[PDB]
């Protein structure tokens, strides 16, 4: 299995990931709030600004993280946050969770004023994450390996973040081979979806210039992340 | 009302 | 089938991954000369050195890869030279067993002065490379992705080499719908395959920090391209 | 720019 | 840095 310093760091990166989670009062909003475009669109954009949030508190706790250069540091959490976004999504609309909850968040996701042209594939490419049947401890790490890649613009010492990835990807790797004996391409196949990711990247930015509604405007910390 | 919640919230 | 400008576009890519191989003296030299770490380094050193020419001559054909900033070309060519190499030992040691050669070079390689720990995880990887049974059109143009990549560091202008890589992409991804059609997933193993061959550039420059064989120095190219010392 | 983003990047 | 061979084979081939 894994080794004794590939289960520490496992561990510890499970905890940091399950650390925060939803806070009540945005969850309370979702069950029992007014379902119009406005307001699904202030309860999506609430729940995108916690999840940045949540985001760099996970960041900061990496290993190492806070070696790295601080500028580095702002570009890799720039780099990354769409993605991660994207990827907790997948994760979402696959989970065990319960009755009827994210059947609610599909519901509001697709009444905020966005056109189904959009809407349409990032689940059609949620569905595809899912068939590769991955766990939280595969997510968590995949996660990681996103925020932590070196092949960003503007990172001026790659050295420094691929001796924090590559232990991330080693343990990710060994683990899809515990996992799943059947077929060996398994880890190569995860691979290939993060940078799939990536090409979702633009897209985002594009879908952002004809999402307002009421003449709104997103969360300051949102007009940061996403430029807008 | 998550002292850091709010404020960041608060378009 | 592929479109006309797919096929004008694949055309040119295949002539010039053709258009030039290795010298026939360089691989007379593995199956005639003395059988030592010592010259198994120089002769492979030496393959290594012509396949970075190789590589530039097969690059500046590339379409539009001269339309390009003169600065992330070469910022293209250092920063994909030990993956293109990557690419190219694998379907080497991956075609229908030459006998002729081939076999030999790999039992050069063992015995070249490279640790055992680093050699068997480089010819496992080349066989997950077979467990794909790629063609040469679909080695040809994951070379030429792999050189026109805009995440490379100190790339300028992405979007400029952003542009020539995606053409590329689809025909590498057109080509896999009609050779694999029983497998969706399998476009997206390759894309995989091209974030392991980075994580190997690291290992490969961690062992050439080893590679030593009484004093014998590296060409100077490949000081150059593989920042030696 | 980036100073929200920096402030939560180095807050405590 | 330089890349001054590298440089050399780029240009006259
Ligand atoms: C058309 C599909 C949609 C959805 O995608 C949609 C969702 C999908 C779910 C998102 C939540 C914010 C998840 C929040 C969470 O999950 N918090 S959390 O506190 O539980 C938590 C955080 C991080 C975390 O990970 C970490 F620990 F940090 F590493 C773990 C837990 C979302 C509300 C964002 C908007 C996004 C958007 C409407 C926008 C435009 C496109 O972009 C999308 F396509 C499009
Ligand atoms: C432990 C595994 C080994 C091998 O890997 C080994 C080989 C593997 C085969 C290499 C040839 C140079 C290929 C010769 C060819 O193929 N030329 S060629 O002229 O036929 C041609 C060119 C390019 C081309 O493509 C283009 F068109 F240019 F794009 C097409 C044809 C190699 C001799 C390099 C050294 C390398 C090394 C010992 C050390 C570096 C480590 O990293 C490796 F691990 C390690």
């Amino acid at each position: 299995e894994l080794t004794p310093d590939q289960q520490t760091l496992l561990h510890f990166i499970m905890d940091s990931y399950n650390k925060q989670r939803m806070p009540q009062e945005i969850t309370n909003k979702i069950l029992k709030e007014a379902f119009s475009a406005e307001e699904n669109f202030l309860i999506l954009t609430e729940m995108a600004t916690n999840h940045v949030q949540v985001l760099v508190e996970f960041t900061k706790k990496l290993p190492g993280f806070q070696t790295l250069d601080h500028e580095d540091q702002i570009a890799l959490l720039k780099g990354s946050a769409v993605e991660a976004m994207f990827l907790r999504s997948a994760e979402i609309f696959n989970k065990k969770l319960p009755s009827g909850h994210s059947d609610l968040l599909e519901a509001r996701i697709r009444n905020s004023g966005i056109s189904d042209e959009y809407i349409t594939p990032m689940f059609s490419f949620y569905k595809s994450i899912g068939e590769l049947k991955m766990t939280q401890e595969e997510y968590a790490l995949l996660t990681a390996i996103v925020i932590l890649s070196p092949d960003r613009q503007y990172i001026k010492d790659r050295e420094a973040v691929e001796k924090l990835q590559e232990p991330l990807l080693d343990v990710l790797q060994k683990l899809c081979k515990i996992h799943q004996p059947e077929n060996p391409q398994h880890f190569a196949c995860l691979l290939g979806r993060l940078t799939e990711l990536r090409t979702f990247n633009h897209h985002h930015a594009e879908m952002l210039m004809s999402w307002r509604v009421n003449d709104h405007k997103f969360t300051p910390l949102l007009c940061e992340i996403w430029d807008v | 009302e998550n002292a850091l919640l709010r404020y960041l919230l608060d378009k």
